[PDB]
RNA sequence: UUAACCAUUGAGGCCUAAAAGCAGCCACCAAUAAAGAAAGCGUUCACUCAACAUAAAAAUUCCAUAAUUUA
């Protein structure tokens, strides 16, 4: 019941010794950021800038 | 090589090549490797002692012994 | 003939010459010799990067951090900072044991884990020290 | 050692030598890529 | 200079080295054979300045330790090849590993030799006056050097 | 010899995955403590007691919220083989909003 | 003008018990200084390149002889 999982925490507890019982919402919930997305001076835009050049060579790489 | 003995003093100079020397022999796969020697790192002119089965007993001191050196009269003295 | 006969008709080098004439990270730098109080170095053991994680990851348990720079841009700061006999300890491969407390002693016994790796020196509370004087205030 | 135009490795572990006048290339690995010009 | 005595106990010490000669003519040579002029001035025969690169068996030095240019470390090494195929580098020559004697065969005097005796083929068919073909003497690397005749010196023969 | 083998805490068998990297080179724990019926990386050399998978369990919620997301992130940092260490949750959310979005 | 260097989980789910960077198919991401649900590989699931870090780069028989520097 994806109710149940709302009311209950299944994830605090997962023991046999329980039964699901019932910053940390403020983290972030849109999509993949994508060099758009990503805030050209911060450490991310930049780091995933070189995941864009690595996907070209990896592509490239791919195919041999 | 029954037993490998290296000394170095950081309070002291010491000379960048033992302890890179040092490093290779402290190391995971190194000790493996030679799973005869027993490893012992002294720490305090850095000397490197190593013993072997047979009796002969290898002085090697870092002063002016570029790691090359080391590592090739390892090697050397490994095959026998 | 005459042809090709017009046709073959019609100083100093530029290499004696003489040649004509990271701050991201120097924060870094200062970022944990200001959050960390004491800065412990010890030799980059190349240790497999499974095995170092769990290092890094264990002592996060404890709520001690490691941290690495590049020699080179770490000159400058350790040239100029309470810290300055770490120079020459800034050789190769390095690794730092940077936590909140003065746990020396357990630091050590931490390194003890992987008898291989040994500890060069570096300061605990904030006092610069060698490993021999280390083990002293350890105790 | 076939006899080529173009010398050409084909692998990695490949390197080139001058011996006798003439290119070669010879692999440890594969005997089959060592060629001559 | 750093050698390895062995006695198994076995140490490198440094011993001291002879010190270049102070003042070179030029100032700021980039390069150390321009610092003493003799960017294009030294040929095969001159022993002398082509000793000091080569190492005690008759091999090259590396270019860092030189400190040579790359231009100037090819020539320096060609000529090297030139000196050591004329026979003007008799205190040089390669260490026997065990004791073994040379070819025992006569030595041909040559000099100016651009390629090694043994990868060289002869020419049976020498070709005529118009297609003649030539035959190789000194190397194209020193095509800049100072030359005192009316006319190019003339490579191929 | 490291192994990631593993099976299921109802399943008391080892079954095809443990045995092959046996014959290439030449549990009891989870049934008890953690819930049955789900899977859970291992660390077999000496096996070790690991949390559920996440993915799985995305899929057991999605039966293949935000606070359903955060709360299995909150007490998933139980495991030290698994270096599942990460003090800041940012890590632990992102991961599993990554796994989540994937997994249809 | 070519180099040895390092290589991080929530097992992403999916028809293939179940698919970890991956047989496979759809998504293809999360942290990280810095890493492609990866380049190959590995793997019925689960060695390493790219990143980071990187010392460098045509038929009888060849056919003048010879010669690198004197203005
Ligand atoms: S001789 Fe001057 S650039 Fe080398
Ligand atoms: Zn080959």
């Amino acid at each position: 019941d994806p109710t149940q999982l709302t009311t209950h925490a299944m994830g605090v507890n997962i023991y046999k010794e329980g039964q699901d019982v019932a910053w940390l919402f403020q983290v972030n919930l849109g999509p993949p950021k994508k060099l758009e997305e990503l805030e050209p001076e911060s450490r991310e835009y930049w780091r995933l800038l070189r995941k864009q050049n690595i996907w070209r060579h990896n592509r490239l790489s791919k195919n041999k | 090589v029954k037993l490998v003995r290296v000394q170095f003093c950081p309070f002291e100079k010491n000379v960048e090549s033992t302890r890179t020397f040092l490093q290779t022999v402290s190391s995971e796969k190194v000790r493996a490797t030679n799973l005869n020697c027993s490893v012992i790192a002294d720490v305090r002119e850095p000397c490197v002692d190593v013993l072997f089965g047979d009796g002969y007993r290898l002085i090697m001191r870092g002063a002016h012994l570029t790691t090359q050196e080391m590592l090739s009269a390892l090697a050397s003295h490994i095959r026998d | 003939f005459q042809r090709q006969k017009l046709m073959a008709i019609t100083a100093i080098n530029p290499r004696c010459l003489p040649p004509p004439p990271v701050r991201l990270l120097r924060q870094d730098i200062v970022a944990v010799f200001r959050d960390n109080r004491m800065i412990a170095v010890c030799q980059n053991v190349a240790l497999s990067a499974e095995d170092k994680l769990l290092l890094r990851h264990q002592l996060r348990k404890h709520k001690i951090f490691i941290k690495v720079f590049p020699s080179q841009v770490l000159k400058p700061f350790l040239e100029n900072s309470k810290y300055r006999n770490l120079l020459p300890l800034f050789v190769g491969h390095n690794l730092l044991l940077v936590s909140e407390e003065p746990k020396v002693k357990e630091m050590v016994r931490v390194l003890k884990s992987v008898p291989f790796l040994p500890l060069l020196g570096g300061c605990v509370d904030d006092t610069i020290l060698s490993r021999q004087g280390l083990v002293d205030y350890a105790k | 050692f076939k006899t080529k135009g173009v010398i050409k490795k084909r692998c990695k572990d490949c390197y080139k030598v001058k011996r006798r006048g003439r290119w070669f290339i010879l692999c440890k690995t594969n005997p089959k890529h060592k060629q001559r010009q | 200079l750093r050698e390895v005595v062995k006695i198994t106990v076995i140490e490198g010490r440094i011993t001291e080295t002879p010190k270049a000669t102070p003042d070179p003519p030029n100032p700021s040579g980039q390069c150390p054979i321009c610092r003493w002029n003799l960017k294009h001035k030294y040929t095969y025969e001159d022993v002398l300045l082509l000793s000091q690169f080569i190492r005690p068996y008759g091999g090259m030095l590396p270019r860092r330790v030189t400190g040579l240019c790359r231009e100037e470390h090819r020539k320096i090494e060609e000529c090297v090849k030139m000196a050591h195929r004329a026979g003007l580098l008799p205190n040089h020559r390669p260490q026997l590993p065990e004791g073994c004697l040379p070819k025992d065969k006569p030595k041909l005097n040559r000099y100016l030799t651009r390629w090694a005796p043994k990868s060289v083929k002869p020419i049976y068919k020498k070709g005529h006056r118009w297609n003649k073909v030539g035959m190789a003497v000194g190397s194209p690397l020193l095509k800049d050097n100072v030359c005192y005749s009316r006319r190019p010196l003339k490579m191929m023969h | 010899g490291v192994i990631r083998s593993i099976v299921r805490a109802g399943q008391a068998i080892p079954g095809p995955p443990l045995g092959p990297i046996l014959g290439q080179r030449g549990f009891n724990e989870k049934t008890k403590d953690i819930k049955e019926g789900i899977p859970l990386p291992t660390k077999i050399f000496e096996l070790k007691i690991g949390q559920p998978t996440v993915s799985y369990f995305l899929k057991a919620a999605a039966g293949i919220s935000l606070k359903h997301v955060y709360e299995i992130a909150c007490v998933k940092a139980k495991d030290d083989a698994f270096a599942m260490q990460d003090v800041p949750l940012s890590s632990v959310v992102r991961s599993i909003i990554g796994s989540a979005r994937s997994l249809g």
